[PDB]
């Protein structure tokens, strides 16, 4: 039975955040790539 | 008119079409 081949789903990944000095709070984004598959 | 992996990654461009066409 022939079957195909895909290489499961990778991306690069992102740093959102304002200055330091502002405050400490990051956002990730994950390029090319569900929200399911991040976990 | 104009119609046309191994770590090959396509980003999106900041401005979509409708906002240029905005
Ligand atoms: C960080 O922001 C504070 C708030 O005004 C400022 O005093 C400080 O110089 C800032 N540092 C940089 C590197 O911008
Ligand atoms: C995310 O995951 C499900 C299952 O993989 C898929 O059906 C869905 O279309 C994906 N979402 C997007 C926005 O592509």
């Amino acid at each position: 039975e022939i079957l195909d081949i895909t290489p499961c789903s990778f991306g690069g990944v992102s740093v959102i955040t304002p200055g330091t000095n502002t405050s400490n709070q990051v956002a990730v984004l994950y390029q090319d790539v569900n929200c399911t598959e991040v976990p | 008119k104009v119609t046309l992996f191994n770590g090959l990654t396509v980003l999106p461009p900041l401005l979509t079409d409708e906002m240029i066409a905005q």
